[PDB]
Formats: structure tokens, C-alpha cells, sequence
């Protein structure tokens, strides 16, 4: 592989921007707090600062909230006490009961995108190893824009040309969905159960309506709402044009749409617009790797 | 009978520069001719000059502009220290601009350009050249500007400011007189703001034989524009010899400009309220008495500079490693103080961005305001 | 060898430079002002030399003499090896030898006020700037920078 290639050589530091912010919590700090920091933040992410430990234990993220807000929901009626009261530690605690993967920027953005798909996660911390401080964050979505900078550059290859069906790249079987109806703590159920980014919100036929996404729950936290889960999914969504492909559109071609709208994941819909698959951008760097 | 360093021939005395004798070199067989200044080890050390000749050497080793003096060669000898350097016929641009009168506005512009290019090189590679005249603008024989004497220039270090009042009055900026603490570049853009005016007018636009009246005029950023000047430079003037550091141009706004850009040359250039640390109201000396009291309390090893600068280290109960920071008051008005926290970046461990925050943490947690 | 500096400060009508390098010949000075010189190279090692000031043998007697079993005084020079390299001999040069300030300006300009900041004053990196303590938790930040990439860490602490 020609794309392999050009990530196996490139240094981590490289896709580091010019000038970020990094939001590092103490895991003594009040989870609720963390939550509404990510949020003022505008970050999706936080690496965690073990003050005893004197090291990074780990990164906080959407899915820590979608966790607790489903584990210890009771009701609209009472609060969700855990989530108020509760430090980042003692909710570590329970949580991860039954360890912390980073990358040098010195390492390559081959070693960096193996290292996200080897252990399944979304939030890579770049960290120096002479100073130990956490530099940024990659995503999956940096990691494809720049590959799409060079991929436009340089050649087409067969790959490129052809479709997503004869390439048969992402996940077209078991797609866990939500419905219109379908109230936010079913959808956080099946985040939990499932372990996937986004829920295609379908109507009364299997036709995609919309997709509730992991970053729709940040908005909780946001309106500060999450104490009423029993809403519905499109309820939910009001607060803010759907994004699907075809499975006769080139790779090449969705990995520009992907792009160019700045997506996480592609629906693959058919001719009377119902949903057949699905395809993340951690499957296609998956597949160029 | 003749004098030799390298192969050069040395001559008569082109001058005396911040530190050195600067004398001409002719070379034994082809003739070419250098600047060669002469440094006594014996005079150096006399003074301590002796760790600032050494980064003079390093940057103008590592320098290669069309508009700064090149330095080719070191030598070395037991009694003083050679520094074979670029020689340029046409002399002071200062002692140009006696004889000759005022530039052209299109002269003026190229000439202006050539200097503010080396300027820019300068802050570039972290080197600011206090002592900006055009008596240290040499020229060659086909004019073109050249800077030299880097005795009184100085690095730029991260999170640290420059303190010396370096400089002729003159050509020195109204925090310079005034010894206030800078940045560094901004300085040598008020000493370009005057080669500017010297270059169009002739005359200095900060002047007078009363020297508090001199003084005064400097600090009130106020000089004579005559009305052969081109508002577009006025406009230049103004923006440059701004009293106020924070509203005063960069190489940046300077290059934007219309009277700058205008027949520019390619080969010149290329291309939720914060606050800073804890501000206590307290006398001066009973709040450095507190952070002395406090630095204690929390068991970290330290070091007095000044009666307003600590030097404090304290080591890290797990990773065992000795981390590093620095605590300097700050005057902000006649009734109020500021503590500044700054990170000392040492010579595997936690995280020492982190770290630092944690020590910061502390000496806070124990202190006013 | 390495170049030698000798140099007879003071006046004269004629002054030459006699030593054991060029054995004891008379050597003529060039005078610039109250300086006359001449460079020579000099083996590392030893040397002693004297000078014929105006018709009178002397020598300079800020710098180091010998004095002979028969009573000869001349000046003596160790020329060592780490007077020929510049990094050498200003290292053993090195070896041989209020009111608060007005808080500057610079400081109180910042870049925090999505992720993608302004680049900074060089002169702000690596200080502290904290966010005032609401609900029992300090904000502390700062502004570091790595290779030509810089970023800016916001801590959450409480206190
Ligand atoms: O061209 C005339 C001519 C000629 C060439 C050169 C020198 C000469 C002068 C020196 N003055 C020295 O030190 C004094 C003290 O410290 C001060 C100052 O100069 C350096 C500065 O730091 N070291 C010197 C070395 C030399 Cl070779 C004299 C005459 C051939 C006869
Ligand atoms: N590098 C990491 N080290 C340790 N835990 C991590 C790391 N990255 C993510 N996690 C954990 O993995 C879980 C799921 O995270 P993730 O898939 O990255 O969410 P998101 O899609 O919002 O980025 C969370 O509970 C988070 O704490
Ligand atoms: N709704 C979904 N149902 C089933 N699998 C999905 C769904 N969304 C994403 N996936 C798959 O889950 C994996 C991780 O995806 P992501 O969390 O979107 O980065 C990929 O293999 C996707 O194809
Ligand atoms: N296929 C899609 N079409 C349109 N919007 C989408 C799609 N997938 C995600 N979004 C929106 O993008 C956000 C989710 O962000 P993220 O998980 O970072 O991709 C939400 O506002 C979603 O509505
Ligand atoms: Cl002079
Ligand atoms: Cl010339
Ligand atoms: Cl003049």
C-alpha cells in the first residue's frame, strides 16, 4: 500500500498545529464540573492528572458522560445524585473496575492510527517523553484531513476508483438504530450495549430521518437538561441536513464528502432513502492501514 | 615589516566600537580588505563582557544577510581576540548624510527597506541589536545599508524580558530612557523609526542641547514633520515612534504598510477574565516577606537574585526529579503589586507543565489577591 | 604555530622586540599610536624575550619576568593551547574572572481571551495565568511552547 507508506514516515508532530489548548482535569475534581469544563471549553476531550499517582491516568470523554447519565439515571422527577455528587476518581473507580495509550510526537501517523483501531478509541494524546506534558490530542479527523491534502496531490489509485460495495469497507450488518419515539436514555442503552459513535434516527418505515450522534449528548450538559432523559431522540434534537451515501459512490468520492463537510460517519443508503450500512471514518483509515 | 592576522595586512583604525579597535585588513597576495576588530582578553575580562562575546560570536557566526556585517573568521591568540570581519567602503551612513543632505523619498525608501530586511533577520534569529543609528549603518560602495556593532545587541529568551538602557539617547526608545523593563524588538523599532527620519529629513526628529527638554520631547513621543514629507511616511513615522510599546508597529505592520511595500524588493524578505499571576497591596517588602514565609511553609528550596526575584526548586515526592520556577514582583500601579509565577525549563518523568501548575497551586492557596 | 601578540605600550623613536624564537634578533615594532606591535607564531611552549626601547634593553613589566642564575631579566610567555581556539580561551577567560520593576505591558496581553489560539509573545510563554476561584476550584493556564508548535494547558484544580 502506497497511502501505508506515507504514514509509516510521517512524524506525529507534524499534524500538531501551530497554536493549541489543553484541558487537563485533576482527578479530584467534581465529574459534574469536569463535564461543564469540557463544554465551556469547546473540547471533547480531557487528560486526567492523578496528583497522588503524579502522572496522566487517562482522558475523559462524551462516552464517560453517556455512562454515568445511563448507569445512574432514576428518573425526570429526582436527580442523577452520582453525577452531581461524584469526583472523576470515584467514578473511574466504579466504571473501570473489572490503562492510559498515548503516542509520541516523534512516532509515525501510521503507528498513531494502528495504536486508535489496536485499542478502539477515538482520542489520541500526543505526550513529549522528556517532558512528559501532554502536547495535543489527535482524532481520527485530523489523521483524515491531512491524508486527503495528499491524496488529492498525488495519484488515483484502483482503490479510489472503485465503489464502496465492491471495496466493501465499514460495517453493513447489526447497525444499532433509533427511532423517532425512542427516548434519549434507550439511545444512551444502546451506546453503552453497543459501543458505536452515532444512532440513525429512523421513522415509521425503516428510512433514515436523521442520527442522533455521542456529541447530540454533550448538549445535555450544555442546556443543562440531562436530568429529563425520557424525551424522545428527535425532541432532543431540535436544539439544531442529513449527510448518507450510496453504495454505487466511488471511495475516493465519499472520502471527499466525509471531508468536505467534516463528518464522522457516512450512512449507506439505498434508492427509497432507507438505511443498508454505515461507514466511519476509523474504518476508512482502518482500510488505508 | 608588516602586521599580519590571518593573511590580512593590518592597517589604520576604522574606529572603536562598543568593545573593540576596529582596524583594516589587506590581504598579503590578493589585495582584499576586511574589518578586523581587535578585542584585549585582558580588557574583556576587565569588564564582564567576556559571556557576551562569546553569544556575539555564536549569532554572527550563524548570520548570513545582504544587510548585516559578515563575520568570516575568529582568531585567537594568547593576549586579545581577532574578529576578521566584511569590510564596506562607503563608511557611515551618518557621515553620508553630512555630507550629502537629506534621500531622495525614493532613496530614502530603498535604503530604509535594505536596514528594517537586517532588522527583521535579527528578531528572526532572536538577536536584538540595541544601538540602531545611522552611525552604525555602514555603507558599501554600490549603497547598499549594513548593520553593524552587535557590542550593546542581546538574545531573546522565552517568558523573559531585557532590562539594559543601552544606547544613545537619541535613537533609544522612551522606555529605554525612562529603564523600564522590554520585550526587545520593539526598541530597535523606534531607533529604525529615526534612520527613517534621518534618511528623509537630514536632521534628527528627537533633538536639543537641553537634554531634559530632549528627554521630555522623547517621552512625549511629539517631533517636527516638515512639509517636504510625505504624509504616507508621516503616517509611517507616527505609527512607528508611537510612545506606548503595545500601540507601536512591527516588522509586520511595517511590511503591510503602503509606503514600505511600494517598489519592495523580492530577495529583502520572505513569506472567563485571565489573570497574570496573584496582585497582593501590601508594602513591597512585607509581600516578598510572605512569599519567603510561605515558600517555607510548603518545604521547597530556594535562591534571592533581587529583593523582588527568587530563584525556588522543589523536589517531586514520586517521580524524585527536581523541578524548577521563578517569582518576581511586579509594580502595576502606586497602590498595587503583582507576583509573577514564570516555569524554569530543565537540563521519563510526569509532566512538567503540569507540575509547574501544582507548584504555582500552593504558594497561592497561602497568599492576597 | 599560533599567532603571538607583542606589544610595547608606551613611547619611542625605535623599539625592537629580542627572544628566544627568533634568537635574540633585533625584531622592529610598528607603532600605531603608544602601541607598537608585531604578531609572530610561537610553538606552544615556553619563550622568553626582551625589548630595545630607544637604545635601552627592557622589559614589560606588567607581564610575566624570569629572572637568570646571572641575573638577566626577561619576560617570559607560556603560550598554552587553549589560547589558539576561541571557545577555549573565552571559556578560561570565563574561569579566570531597590523598588519593584514596572510591570511590562507585554504581560497583561493574552491569548485566551476553538482549540486554534493566536501565536504568542515569546515573552508571555511560561508564565502563570489563573482564572479567579468560583465554586472552590481554581482554573490555572500557561503558555509553553515545543519544537515551533505551541500550546496552551488549562488545569483544573480544586482547592
Ligand atoms: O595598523 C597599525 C598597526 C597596529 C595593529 C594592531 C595593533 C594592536 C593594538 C591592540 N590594542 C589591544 O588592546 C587594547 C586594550 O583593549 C582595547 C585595545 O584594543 C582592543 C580593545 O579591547 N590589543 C591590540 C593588539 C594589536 Cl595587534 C597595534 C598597531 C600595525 C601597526
Ligand atoms: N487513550 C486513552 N486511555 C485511556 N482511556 C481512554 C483513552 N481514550 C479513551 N479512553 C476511554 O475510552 C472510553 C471511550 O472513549 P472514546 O471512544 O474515545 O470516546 P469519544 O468517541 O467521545 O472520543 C472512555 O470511557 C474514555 O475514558
Ligand atoms: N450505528 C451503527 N451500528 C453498527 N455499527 C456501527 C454504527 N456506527 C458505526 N458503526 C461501526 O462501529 C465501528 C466504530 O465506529 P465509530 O464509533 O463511528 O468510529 C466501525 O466499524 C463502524 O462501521
Ligand atoms: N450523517 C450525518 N449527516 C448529518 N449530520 C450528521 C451526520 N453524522 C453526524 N452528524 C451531525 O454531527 C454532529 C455529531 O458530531 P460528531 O460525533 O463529532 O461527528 C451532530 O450535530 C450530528 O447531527
Ligand atoms: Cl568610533
Ligand atoms: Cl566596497
Ligand atoms: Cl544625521
Amino acid at each position: 500500500s502506497v497511502y501505508t507508506t506515507f504514514m509509516k514516515s510521517h512524524r506525529c508532530y507534524d499534524l500538531i498545529p501551530t497554536s493549541s489548548k489543553l484541558v487537563v482535569f485533576d482527578t479530584s475534581l467534581q465529574v459534574k464540573k469536569a463535564f461543564f469544563a469540557l463544554v465551556t471549553n469547546g473540547v471533547r476531550a480531557a487528560p486526567l492528572w492523578d496528583s497522588k499517582k503524579q502522572s496522566f491516568v487517562g482522558m475523559l470523554t462524551i462516552t464517560d458522560f453517556i455512562n454515568i447519565l445511563h448507569r445512574y439515571y432514576k428518573s425526570a422527577l429526582v436527580q442523577i445524585y452520582e453525577l452531581e455528587e461524584h469526583k472523576i476518581e470515584t467514578w473511574r473507580e466504579v466504571y473501570l473496575q473489572d490503562p492510559l495509550v498515548c503516542i509520541s510526537p516523534n512516532a509515525s501517523l501510521f503507528d498513531a492510527v494502528s495504536s486508535l483501531i489496536r485499542n478502539k478509541i477515538h482520542r489520541l494524546p500526543v505526550i513529549d517523553p522528556e517532558s512528559g506534558n501532554t502536547l495535543y490530542i489527535l482524532t481520527h479527523k485530523r489523521i483524515l484531513k491531512f491524508l486527503k491534502l495528499f491524496i488529492t496531490e498525488f495519484p488515483k489509485p484502483e482503490f479510489m476508483s472503485k465503489s464502496l460495495e465492491e471495496l466493501q469497507i465499514g460495517t453493513y450488518a447489526n447497525i444499532a438504530m433509533v427511532r423517532t419515539t425512542t427516548p434519549v436514555y434507550v439511545a444512551l442503552g444502546i451506546f453503552v450495549q453497543h459501543r458505536v459513535s452515532a444512532l440513525p434516527v429512523v421513522d415509521e418505515k425503516g428510512r433514515v430521518v436523521d442520527i442522533y450522534s455521542k456529541f447530540d449528548v454533550i448538549n445535555l450538559a450544555a442546556e443543562k437538561t440531562y436530568n429529563n432523559l425520557d424525551v424522545s431522540v428527535t425532541k432532543a434534537l431540535q436544539h439544531r441536513g442529513v449527510l448518507k451515501c450510496y453504495l454505487h459512490e466511488t471511495l475516493e468520492a465519499i472520502i471527499n464528502r466525509l471531508v468536505e463537510a467534516e463528518v464522522h460517519r457516512l450512512v449507506v443508503v439505498d434508492e427509497h432513502d432507507v438505511v443498508k450500512g454505515i461507514v466511519s471514518l476509523s474504518d476508512i483509515l482502518q482500510a488505508l492501514v | 615589516g608588516r602586521v599580519k592576522i590571518g593573511h590580512y595586512i593590518l592597517g589604520d583604525t576604522l574606529g572603536v566600537g562598543t568593545f573593540g579597535k576596529v582596524k583594516v585588513g589587506k590581504h598579503e597576495l590578493t589585495g582584499h580588505k576586511v574589518a578586523v576588530k581587535i578585542l584585549n582578553r585582558q580588557k574583556i575580562r576587565s569588564l564582564d563582557v567576556v559571556g557576551k562575546i562569546r553569544r556575539e560570536i555564536q549569532n554572527l557566526k550563524l548570520f548570513r544577510h545582504p544587510h548585516i556585517i559578515k563575520l568570516y573568521q575568529v582568531i585567537s591568540t594568547p593576549s586579545d581576540i581577532f574578529m576578521v570581519m566584511e569590510y564596506v567602503s562607503g563608511g557611515e551612513l551618518f557621515d553620508y548624510i553630512c555630507k550629502n543632505g537629506r534621500l531622495d523619498e525614493k532613496e530614502s525608501r530603498r535604503l530604509f527597506q535594505q536596514i528594517l530586511s537586517g532588522v527583521d533577520y535579527c528578531h528572526r534569529h532572536m538577536v536584538v541589536h540595541r544601538d540602531l543609528k545611522p552611525e552604525n549603518v555602514l555603507l558599501d560602495a554600490h549603497m547598499n545599508a549594513k548593520i553593524a556593532d552587535f557590542g550593546l545587541s542581546n538574545m531573546m529568551s522565552d517568558g523573559e524580558f531585557l532590562r539594559t538602557s543601552c544606547g544613545s539617547p537619541n535613537y533609544a526608545a522612551p522606555e529605554v530612557i525612562s529603564g523600564r523593563l522590554y520585550a526587545g524588538p520593539e526598541v530597535d523599532i523606534w531607533s529604525s523609526g529615526v534612520i527613517l527620519y534621518a534618511l528623509l529629513c537630514g536632521t534628527l526628529p528627537f533633538d536639543d542641547d537641553h537634554v531634559p527638554t530632549l528627554f521630555k520631547k522623547i517621552c512625549d513621543g511629539i517631533f517636527y514633520t516638515p512639509q517636504y514629507l510625505n504624509p504616507s511616511v508621516i503616517s509611517l513615522l507616527k505609527h512607528m515612534l508611537q510612545v506606548d510599546p503595545m500601540k507601536r508597529a512591527t516588522i509586520k505592520d511595517i511590511r503591510e504598510h503602503e509606503w514600505f511595500k511600494q517598489d519592495l524588493p523580492k530577495y529583502l524578505f520572505p513569506e472567563a477574565k485571565w489573570h497574570l499571576g496573584i496582585r497582593s497591596q501590601s508594602r513591597p517588602n512585607d509581600i516578598m516577606a510572605e512569599v519567603c514565609r510561605a515558600i517555607k511553609q510548603l518545604d521547597y528550596e530556594w535562591k534571592v537574585v533581587n529583593p523582588y526575584y527568587l530563584r525556588v526548586r522543589r523536589k517531586n515526592p514520586v517521580t524524585s526529579t527536581f523541578s524548577k520556577m521563578s517569582l518576581q514582583l511586579y509594580q502595576v500601579d502606586s497602590r498595587t503589586y503583582l507576583l509573577d509565577f514564570r516555569s524554569i525549563d530543565d537540563e521519563r518523568p510526569g509532566s512538567h507543565t503540569i507540575e509547574f501548575f501544582e507548584m504555582c497551586a500552593n504558594l497561592i492557596k497561602i497568599l492576597a489577591q | 604555530a599560533r599567532p603571538t601578540v607583542f606589544r610595547w605600550t608606551g613611547g619611542g623613536k625605535e623599539v625592537y622586540l629580542s627572544g628566544s624564537f627568533n634568537n635574540w634578533s633585533k625584531l622592529p615594532l610598528t607603532r600605531d599610536q603608544n602601541n607598537f606591535v608585531a604578531i609572530l607564531d610561537l610553538p606552544e611552549g615556553e619563550h622568553q624575550y626582551k625589548f630595545f626601547v630607544d637604545g635601552q634593553w627592557t622589559h614589560d613589566p606588567s607581564e610575566p619576568i624570569v629572572t637568570s642564575q646571572l641575573g638577566t631579566v626577561n619576560n617570559i610567555i607560556q603560550v598554552k593551547k587553549t589560547d589558539f581556539e576561541v571557545f577555549d580561551a573565552l571559556m578560561v577567560d570565563s574561569q579566570k574572572c531597590k523598588a519593584p520593576p514596572i510591570l511590562p505591558p507585554h504581560l497583561l496581553q493574552v491569548i485566551l481571551n476553538p482549540a486554534l489560539l493566536p501565536e504568542p509573545n515569546h515573552v508571555m510563554l511560561n508564565h502563570l495565568y489563573a482564572l479567579s476561584i468560583k465554586d472552590g476550584v481554581m482554573v490555572l493556564s500557561a503558555t509553553h511552547r515545543y519544537k515551533k508548535k505551541y500550546v496552551t494547558t488549562l488545569l483544573y484544580k480544586p482547592i
